[PDB]
C-alpha cells in the first residue's frame, strides 16, 4: 500500500471532482507525456497536461480537467489502464515479429 | 537472434529496489 | 436565420503574406455593395484564398442556432451553422469607428487574426460583443 | 451626434420642453448608430474618475 506515490493536490482540485492535480513522485517526462497523450484520447477530458515543477525534485504534477460526465480521478485511472493496454499490444506485436522473422 | 528471452526468464531486475 | 448579423459575397482583390507562412491578409471588395470593403487575416493553410475569387462572408452570433467555464465542442452530429461553411473563426468586435458620414468600420479580433469590415447601415445588427462567429465559404 | 443631424447636447438644455428627451424625433436608426460608435455610460465615467 504505497500512499506516498500519487497524491491528490487538494488546493488545485475543484468541487465534485472533474478537475484535479495529481502529484506523482519518482516520475518524469517518460510517464508524463505518454499518460498525457492517452488521457487526451479520452473524449471526456478537456484538459490534460503535466509539469515537472523543478528538475531537482523527482516530482510530477499532472492536471486533469473533464466535463461534467466523469471525474479527474476516473480519467486518470482510465488513462493508466489504457496505457497498460497499449503496452500489451506493443509487447504482443514485438514478440510475434521477433519469433517469426 | 530471433528467439525470445523474456518469456523464459523471470525479470528480477525489473522489480523496484 | 435571425442569428446572422451580416452576410455578403466578396471579391478578393489582394492576398499578401507579409513575413508569414500560413496567415494572409486578404483584401476583398463587396459585390452589389460598392461601399463595403473587407480586410481579413486568414489561415490560408486551412482555407486557401487566391486573388479574384468569390468569398461568402457571414457574421453570426450563436453559431449553433454546467458552470464548467471551459469551452466544449458541440456533439459531432449537431445540426448547426458552419455545416455549409468551409472556414469558421470565433472572435470579438472590439472597436467601432467612423470613417466618414454614413460609413463606419467594425473591427474583429479572432484570436489576433484581425478583420476590418467597412459599411454604412448595419447599426441594428453588429454589436461589440464576444459572440461573433465569422464563416467563410468559397 | 451633430454630424448625424440630431442635436449635439454639449451644453445642458434650457426651455419649457427641456424635460422631454430630444432624441424622440430620431427614427431609431441614427440613435442606435450613435450608441454603436460612442456609448459612454455613467458607471464608466464614475469608474474613470
Amino acid at each position: 500500500p504505497d500512499r506516498e506515490k500519487i497524491k491528490l493536490l487538494t488546493q488545485a482540485t475543484s468541487e465534485d471532482g472533474t478537475s484535479a492535480s495529481f502529484q506523482i513522485v519518482e516520475e518524469d517526462h517518460t510517464l508524463g507525456n505518454a499518460l498525457r497523450y492517452v488521457i487526451m484520447k479520452n473524449p471526456d477530458v478537456e484538459f490534460c497536461g503535466y509539469s515537472i515543477p523543478h528538475p531537482s525534485e523527482n516530482l510530477l504534477n499532472i492536471r486533469i480537467q473533464t466535463y461534467g460526465e466523469t471525474t479527474a480521478v476516473d480519467a486518470l485511472q482510465k488513462g493508466l489502464k489504457d496505457l497498460m493496454d497499449l503496452c500489451d499490444v506493443v509487447e504482443s506485436k514485438f514478440t510475434e515479429k521477433i519469433k517469426s522473422m | 537472434v530471433s528467439r525470445d528471452t523474456w518469456n523464459t526468464k523471470n525479470m528480477r531486475s525489473l522489480e523496484p529496489p | 436565420m435571425s442569428n446572422t448579423l451580416f452576410d455578403d459575397i466578396f471579391q478578393v482583390s489582394e492576398v499578401d503574406p507579409g513575413r508569414y507562412n500560413k496567415v494572409c491578409r486578404i483584401e476583398a471588395a463587396s459585390t452589389t455593395q460598392d461601399q463595403c470593403k473587407l480586410t481579413l487575416d486568414i489561415n490560408v493553410e486551412l482555407f486557401p484564398v487566391a486573388a479574384q475569387d468569390s468569398l461568402t462572408v457571414t457574421i453570426a452570433s450563436s453559431l449553433n442556432l454546467s458552470a464548467t467555464r471551459s469551452w466544449r465542442p458541440p456533439q459531432a452530429g449537431d445540426r448547426s451553422l458552419a455545416d455549409d461553411y468551409d472556414y469558421v473563426m470565433y472572435g470579438t468586435a472590439y472597436k467601432f469607428e467612423e470613417v466618414s458620414k454614413d460609413l463606419i468600420a467594425v473591427y474583429y479580433s479572432f484570436g489576433g487574426l484581425l478583420m476590418r469590415l467597412e459599411g454604412n447601415y448595419r447599426n441594428l445588427n453588429n454589436l461589440k460583443q464576444e459572440n461573433a462567429y465569422l464563416l467563410i465559404r468559397r | 451626434r451633430k454630424s448625424r443631424g440630431m442635436l449635439g447636447l454639449l451644453e445642458p438644455p434650457a426651455k419649457e420642453l427641456q424635460g422631454i428627451d430630444p432624441d424622440e424625433t430620431v427614427p431609431d436608426n441614427v440613435k442606435t448608430s450613435v450608441s454603436q460608435l460612442y456609448r459612454i455610460s455613467e458607471k464608466s465615467v464614475r469608474k474613470f474618475l
